[PDB]
């Protein structure tokens, strides 16, 4: 629970520290020059409040990394008992960073002369050791143990001895103290390497790149420069152990001597000043070396100065600069800075590990979403459709199966944005067809009620109105307020029910939606922050989850050259928590006395939310006194990452409390994986029956083809021609309306084709045919609609049949492109109003054609391929070191197990990623996982083996 | 032996007619003028986009039972 | 007998009531208290929800216990 | 001499010897016994397996003792 940025304590140090020594003027003779940076004056800029603070704040960080390195399988570096910086404790911590606050309070001049060093270190333990003194009476009962504990730490400060590596806290306090130095020592690629070499000591590597890259952000944070790392730099390599030179002579070759057993040896440190045709060794020359190639990732390696996204004229602006000032001057802003820094570095990474995401909005519907949202309208809207074990609509058997599939895939909050305020009113509807019992999922010594009876009831008893926005907010307040209803639902909606009935599971899948969509219009409260959420769980399971939050935390960190962002991705995917949270209408608050007290919870989540995604609703009214809770759809792309652990106090039952601080986080790499079709293709046979009844009732009920008519027309047509008539009527029969008979009659024998459909457009119209006068033009008129309609029939029976067959085959589009080919009135209009149903399929299909089909690999192919690369050679790397294990005794075999376990998971990560990368139409490539599944089970039979008979030998020597 | 076949008008009557094969076509026109009140001087009978003249009889244009002609006024002529 | 109950809010009231009879009544000494409403009012016992009609009997509440009082309402 | 020879599995077989050099004559006698194959079977006792050819009185192997043996 401790932590820098708030423990009162060491900030009360620290301001003491500010307002006694080193807010005061310097008493020393040469640079003891006062400071201005915005017009504010600092005296210490060199070695002010900024310095101490952060190296305050690098103590926080260098344990935390530690702790996280140790959380990973690594082995830091040892001390003279078995202790290693990730065993340093908060208490521990505390008086190291206390301690740390006057480190550097002793100062009066800059000089860096030994004389001087011991006196400003004798000043600087004797000024902690009267700061301690005064309040003894409230440090030395608790914060510390007694003055030997706080002589001990004085004695680190006093550093007469210039050992610097004997425990944690020396460690801590000198290299925290040292490597503040970063920003101001030139040239960079040589301190960096020092100080990186120094580090990994102790902390390790992976660690070291942590600390140094949050300490980047650390200087941003305070206003001082950030130092730039050029590999190919071309100053002077300064030996930074001592102040000295490495030198080349003659053949382009450095200064070495030949020893006992070197072969070629150790660089001989040339001081820097040297007489020497001999040249000095530059920086890049340094690190290309073949000694700092294999230990120095910065080897090769940029990391850009300065700020990214301005100019050094106006960074250089923002260097000098108010803030810089009140930095050096006020403590609660500086201590703020680096708390919101740090908070930041555990944020970015687990950003840097997917694959970006473009904006915050809800995603939009996919055609198994459509057809859903249809679905469950068409439920709402004819509760006669509804039964025992399955619901019939249009001849299709919906099971329970079904609806648990439409909550476990469909994006139910995008499924809600779809329904619409009549849906809202047929919940009274649904109910009224309902005396159906909902139970207490737990609880089975409880009472069940009659969801129907109690809805309408209430909605009678409370909106007489009916008005819907009131039916919406009612909605919400049985959703938060009646136990066996969010019980059974909030059960069925995650899959981990059991014993719920089809009635239940039902009106589960559509009572989701519909809470969403009542939320999304009700609330217009601005999206919260931090929400927390309060859990009851048993000790071991809490015990799990505090591992598996812990895997997630250890394996990121922030990145200084090397990448180790494939491994926190994979960790996060092996261990994520995040759909707890999820496929469901999920209840939090805003007020943590709500899940800590009232409730009563030793598990809490609490969840930050600043880029505002994780669209929450807001739920009830809200005022002084109340829950102030909300609701949470969780964004399938969504996670919510852990970025903390934290043991806090203890329940009232007295099992400890634990709250996990997580961090929402979008990207494409979170969408789960669904088949479609698992609701579209339902919806599918649906309108195919629907249209199919259109098509038998059409067929049935209207005449057949007779083509004497035809025939008989043709034969008046040349008839016509020794009429009397006219010679506009004569040349219309015979140019205009003759070869429309040719087709019709063609078409009409012979299957069909377009010349049906084109024959129809061809008959001229009743305008054309009024220009005639009146005579026996009408009479032929009559005999030409007769046709029309015998063509149009036809036309009509084939596109519904071609369509129908264009459906079984699951193709969309070609069946809008035969609707489209019914006449519509005139032309056909020998129909009855079941042009009504057709329209209305077609509409269904228009509105099926509007899904967006989501990717799932954004921009980053790169990004993912290239992740992919380094997951794999990681695992098989893992693998293959596995491979050549020397298995001499029984607890080698335990972690050759257990290792096997956990590739064995690895493997199936890297079989998802395969999967989610593959795009195109084609089997999916596994023949790299292949090799590797197969050395898996060569590698577990042998440990098989292996154990049984270890164990054997273990009894054996038993007797 | 005896049939019964069509005679339609542009007016959109339909004439039946009971006739055997060897009578003329003029004679059928007196059939006609015996059904409908229409002069035989005013009649032009077709079938099959062809004119029947009033000497030929029907077995030379292939007239057979349940067939349809087609009749026009020709009148300002005989 | 004499219970406490404690709010949201940090505030906490003093009660005394017999181990017996309802909720609904305890509620209601609550509204004569500090003037809130039972049907906005809903009462919490180590982490569990008492429902109106039963008894402190039943469900076990004894002497100098405290209870966890919360607000809810409708939407409006 | 009398000797136990037992497996993981609980099953007690008992063995008739005296001291010869040779696991595999060893390997060879139980291979004799219930029509089991010895392709490659191991021997611990005092919890410690015995390398090929040599000699059984090593390790003060003896009478009415018991054995594991697993292949």
């Amino acid at each position: 629970g401790f932590s820098l940025y708030t423990d009162d304590t060491v900030k009360a140090a620290a301001q003491y520290a500010y307002d006694n020594y080193l807010g005061k003027p310097y008493t020393g003779s040469v640079e003891s020059a006062p400071a201005n940076f915005g017009g504010r004056m600092v005296y210490r800029q060199h070695h002010g409040l900024s310095h101490t603070l952060r190296t305050m704040a690098y103590a926080e960080l260098i344990v935390e990394e530690a702790r996280k390195a140790k959380l990973r399988g690594e082995t830091l570096g040892k001390f003279k008992d078995g202790r290693t910086i990730a065993d340093v404790t908060p208490q521990e911590l505390k008086k190291i960073m206390i301690a740390q606050a006057f480190f550097v309070a002793g100062r009066d001049d800059e000089a860096s002369d030994a004389k001087n060093y011991q006196k400003y270190h004798e000043q600087s333990r004797d000024a902690f050791l009267k700061y301690v003194k005064d309040n003894e009476s409230t440090l030395i009962p608790d914060v510390f143990k007694d003055q030997e504990d706080v002589n001990f730490y004085a004695r680190v400060i006093e550093d007469k001895s210039h050992d610097w590596e004997s425990t944690p806290a020396h460690v801590l306090i000198n290299q925290g103290h040292m490597v503040d130095l970063v920003r101001v020592k030139q040239p960079p690629e040589s301190f960096l390497q020092r100080y990186f070499s120094s580090m990994q000591r102790w902390i390790g590597s992976q660690a070291t790149e942590a600390v140094f890259g949050i300490q980047r952000q650390f200087f941003h944070a305070t206003y001082e420069v950030v130092a730039g790392f050029d590999s190919d730099n071309k100053e002077p390599h300064l030996v930074v152990s001592g102040l000295g030179r490495y030198v080349i002579g003659e053949d382009g070759q450095p200064i070495r001597e030949a020893p006992k057993k070197g072969q070629k040896e150790g660089d001989l440190k040339v001081f820097p000043q040297t007489y020497k045709n001999e040249r000095l060794m530059r920086v890049d020359e340094f690190l290309k070396l073949p000694e700092i190639q294999n230990t120095f990732p910065g080897s090769g390696k940029h990391l850009q100065g300065g700020m990214p996204g301005m100019n050094e004229m106006d960074y250089w602006n923002r260097l000098n600069s108010l803030n810089r000032a009140r930095c050096e001057n006020d403590v609660d802003f500086c201590l703020k800075q680096l708390q919101t820094a740090h908070d930041k570095a555990k944020i970015e990474p687990i950003k840097q590990a997917f694959q970006s995401s473009k904006g915050k909005e809800r995603r939009q519907p996919n055609v198994d979403e459509i057809a859903a949202a249809r679905i469950i309208q068409q439920i709402l809207a004819n509760p006669d459709c509804i039964h025992d074990d399955h619901v019939l609509i249009n001849g299709q058997k919906l099971e329970q199966q079904f609806f648990r599939d439409l909550l476990a895939k469909c994006e139910m909050a995008v499924v809600g944005s779809l329904l619409n305020d009549t849906d809202i009113g047929n919940i009274d509807t649904l109910m009224r067809h309902e005396k159906d019992t909902e139970f207490h999922s737990t609880n089975p010594e409880a009472v069940p009620v009659k969801i129907g009876e109690y809805w309408i009831n209430d909605q009678r008893i409370n909106n007489s109105s009916g008005n819907i926005t009131q039916k919406k907010h009612d909605l919400i307040f049985l959703m938060q307020n009646d136990a066996w209803y969010f019980s059974r639902v909030n059960a069925i909606a995650q899959n981990r029910d059991k014993g719920s009935t089809f009635k239940e599971v039902l009106i589960t899948t559509l009572m989701t939606p519909l809470t969403s969509k009542a939320l999304v219009d009700t609330s217009q409260a601005k999206p919260p922050t931090r929400l927390f959420r309060g859990l009851n769980l048993s000790e071991e399971f809490t015990k799990g989850l505090i591992d598996q939050a812990n895997a997630m935390i250890a394996n990121t960190t922030e990145r200084l050259f090397t990448d180790h962002s494939p491994e926190a991705f994979k960790q996060i995917k092996l261990n994520d928590l995040s759909k707890m949270s999820g496929r469901t209408n999920a209840s939090t608050t805003t007020e943590i006395k709500l899940v800590k007290e009232t409730w009563d919870s030793n598990v809490i989540f609490e969840m930050l939310d600043p880029d505002g995604l994780l669209h929450s609703k807001q739920v009830g009214r809200h005022g002084e006194g109340t829950e102030s809770e909300f609701s949470v759809y969780l964004p399938e792309d969504v996670a919510l990452v852990p970025v903390k652990v934290t043991l806090d106090g203890k329940t009232q039952k007295g099992e400890n409390r634990y709250v996990f601080t997580f961090v929402a986080v979008k990207s494409p790499d979170f969408t789960p994986r669904h088949e479609s079709g698992y609701a579209v293709e339902p919806f599918l046979r649906m309108q195919a029956a629907k249209l199919a009844e259109v098509k038998s009732s059409i067929e049935k009920a209207q005449r057949a083809p007779d083509l004497e008519t035809i025939f008989n027309l043709q034969n008046e047509v040349e008839a016509v021609q020794y009429s009397h008539l006219s010679t506009g009527y004569k040349n219309f029969l015979k140019n205009t309306v003759g070869p429309v008979l040719e087709n019709s009659l063609s078409g009409l024998m012979e299957s069909d084709t377009d010349t049906l459909s084109k024959a129809l457009a061809a008959f001229p119209s009743d305008t054309q045919w009024s220009a005639f006068n009146f005579e026996e033009a009408r009479q032929a008129k009559r005999q030409m609609d007769a046709i029309k309609q015998m063509v149009g029939n036809k036309v009509v029976l084939d596109a519904l049949t071609q369509c129908q067959d264009a459906l079984e085959k699951q193709n969309i589009a070609g069946a809008l492109d035969a609707l489209k080919k019914i006449p519509s009135e005139k032309e056909m209009g020998t129909i009855r109003r079941e042009l009504r149903e057709q329209i209305q399929s077609a509409r269904q299909e228009l509105e099926s054609l509007q899904r967006a089909v989501v990717t799932p690999v954004v921009t980053d192919e790169k990004k993912v391929r290239e992740r992919y690369d380094a997951l794999i050679e990681n695992t098989s790397k893992k693998i293959t070191e596995l491979e050549t294990g020397k298995l001499p005794n029984l607890d080698a075999v335990k972690k050759g197990i257990s290792n096997l376990s956990n590739l064995k998971q690895e493997v199936t990560v890297l079989r998802n990623e395969k999967i989610r990368m593959h795009v195109g139409t084609d089997k999916v490539d596994f023949s790299d996982v292949e090799k590797l599944e197969q050395q898996i089970q060569v590698i577990d039979t042998k440990l098989a083996d292996a154990y049984l008979l270890e164990v054997t030998k273990q009894i054996s020597a038993l007797e | 032996s005896h049939m019964q076949i069509f005679v339609k008008t542009l007016t959109g009557k339909t004439i039946t007619l009971e006739v055997e094969p060897s009578d003329t076509i003029e004679n059928v026109k007196a059939k006609i003028q015996d059904k409908e009140g229409i002069p035989p001087d005013q009649q032009r009978l077709i079938f099959a986009g062809k004119q029947l003249e009033d000497g030929r009889t029907l077995s030379d244009y292939n007239i057979q039972k349940e067939s349809t002609l087609h009749l026009v006024l020709r009148l300002r002529g005989g």
